[PDB]
């Protein structure tokens, strides 16, 4: 288990990582090929560098009270270990929606600033990728101060999860579940970026003067970054600075305990008290789960960025990628409708399960998309020019019938299209997920391709249901909507 | 109302 050998592996590894993408017909190969060469360096290495004696929950009476000392709300709830989402919050007593039961002060974050000051300053200040990205940042941060035992976060950090959900830690064959969707290319980026970053910070380390303090000098194994990165892409977050002007990633210890549940954000930043406060998000009874609302994010992201699939997620969503062909000869007419309107010629728009399946944006652009040359003309040119752009994302005030007729239209087909993408039918997706039994990764897996189709299907059929209204209307002579 | 609302798990870039 010689150094120079890993330090071969390494190089090996970030010139692998650091060649283009290979087209998106090889991807999975490349996926496949940096799978083992990391496999290989971490069947090498002794996994975290750092590991503590006693278990998780062991660890959680030195968080109350480290919390405690520095003013930080700690009574009114206790640490339970749930089935469905692992450890959480559980109240002690009746909360009250509403009701402001946690605050953590700014000294107990781990920030960006607080990295900047610590024995991570010195490279800081001289590596580029730590300057621009936060996230990587906050990920070092975390480990330098994991192996050092005097750290004032150690309370923290010993409470902390030893492993994640995070396609990081899939298996090959729970991966490829995902093979021929949209979600899987992200799966790719973040594997590869994750194993170059490692890989490229490993030789950082080893060369530059001003990391020779830090205790990862030592030892920076891979499964020191997976679980670090892991660690803050599941839990980070953004508050003010202390002077209110700039905006900094943070870990908020004690508040990230709290699981995930449908609702509204009830947290905030008090910057009077600079503390991060959060209010009941509902009733909570003594004895039930306390949860909070992590945000509107699709189940894609919840997957790869926080380790968990979300049933009935009202906010789920899937993308498309939509723009004015160069070869339509009303194209510079398009482009300057939708550049007045602030809309891209080709960018990646939303398709979303909740009604209205499309936004105002992707309205206002399948709307120009199948605007003939005299409605674009109305829109460029005249004292009513700019008001009829004003109303392009606007459901009520359509061009005209023939124009939503042929932008349903359109939909539908181009929705029917992905559809016909996937490896697998939503029959199929049910039945593997019904007769066969699967770990919690392959379920999310399995459960994020279904979504997929499910949105693509149900906008083919509200794309079918617009389509229908509108050739009413037009069949029917109906007067157009003025605004 | 809340004059920094803090989305817990934020995704931000990591390419
Ligand atoms: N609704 C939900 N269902 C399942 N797991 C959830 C969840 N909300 C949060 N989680 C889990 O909690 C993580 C965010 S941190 C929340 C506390 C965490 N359970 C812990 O033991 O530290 C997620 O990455 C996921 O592992």
């Amino acid at each position: 288990v010689s150094p120079k050998e890993i330090l071969n592996l390494t190089s090996e590894l970030l010139q692998k990582c650091s060649s283009p993408a290979p087209g998106p017909g090889k991807e999975w190969e490349e996926y496949v090929q940096i799978r083992t060469l990391v496999e290989k360096i971490r069947k090498k290495q002794k996994g975290l560098s750092v590991t503590f004696d006693g278990k998780r929950e062991d660890y959680f009476p030195d968080l109350m009270k480290w919390a405690s000392e520095n003013g930080a709300s700690v009574e009114g709830f206790e640490m339970v270990n749930f089935k469905e989402e692992g450890f959480g919050l559980r109240a002690t007593r009746d909360i009250k929606a509403e009701e402001l039961f946690l605050w953590v002060p700014r000294k107990l974050l781990m920030t960006v600033e607080s990295a900047k000051n610590s024995v991570l300053g010195p490279l800081y200040s001289q590596d580029r990728i730590l300057q621009a990205m936060g996230n990587i940042a906050l990920a070092f941060h975390l480990l330098c101060e994991r192996a050092s035992p005097n750290s004032f976060w150690q309370p923290y950090i010993q409470t902390l999860p030893s492993e994640y959900d995070t396609p990081l830690y899939f298996e090959e064959d729970e991966v490829r579940y995902l093979q021929s969707t949209q979600a899987i290319h992200d799966v790719f980026s973040q594997y590869k970026n994750t194993a170059r970053q490692y890989a490229y910070f490993y030789k950082v380390i080893q060369t530059h003067p001003h990391a020779n303090k830090l205790p990862l000098k030592d030892s920076f194994t891979y499964e020191d970054y997976r679980w670090a990165v892991s660690s803050v892409m599941t839990r980070q977050n953004q508050i003010p600075t202390e002077d209110g002007s700039r905006v900094t990633l943070a870990l908020i210890p004690l508040w990230d305990m709290c699981n995930h549940t449908n609702g509204l954000i009830t947290t905030g930043y008090n910057l009077e008290d600079d503390r991060c406060e959060c209010v009941a998000l509902q009733d909570f009874r003594a004895g039930e789960q306390i949860y909070i609302f992590y945000g509107t994010r699709s189940n894609a992201e919840f997957v790869i960025h926080s380790g968990f699939f979300f049933d009935n997620n009202s906010h789920d969503r899937v993308k498309i990628k939509l723009g004015v062909s160069k070869s339509d000869r009303l194209y510079a007419m398009k482009a300057e409708v939708l550049a007045r309107a602030g809309i891209p010629t080709s960018s990646v728009f939303a398709l979303h399960f909740t009604e209205p399946p499309i936004s105002a944006q992707l309205l206002a652009f399948l709307r120009v998309f199948c605007m003939t040359e005299e409605e674009l003309k109305e829109h460029l040119l005249g004292d009513s020019a700019i008001d009829r752009i004003f109303t392009l994302g606007n459901s009520e005030f359509p061009v005209s019938w023939d124009n939503e007729v042929k932008l349903w239209t359109f939909l539908e087909d181009r929705a029917s299209l992905l559809l016909k993408t996937y490896k697998t039918t939503i029959e199929e997706d049910k039945s593997v997920l019904k007769n066969h039994d699967l770990s919690v990764r392959a379920k999310m897996a399995i459960k994020l391709r279904l979504g997929e189709k499910e949105i693509l299907e149900k906008a083919v059929k509200s794309a079918a249901v617009n389509r229908e209204y509108y050739r009413q209307q037009m069949e029917e002579k109906a007067p157009l909507p003025k605004y | 109302t809340l004059k920094y609302p803090i989305e817990h798990g934020i995704v931000t870039n990591w390419d």
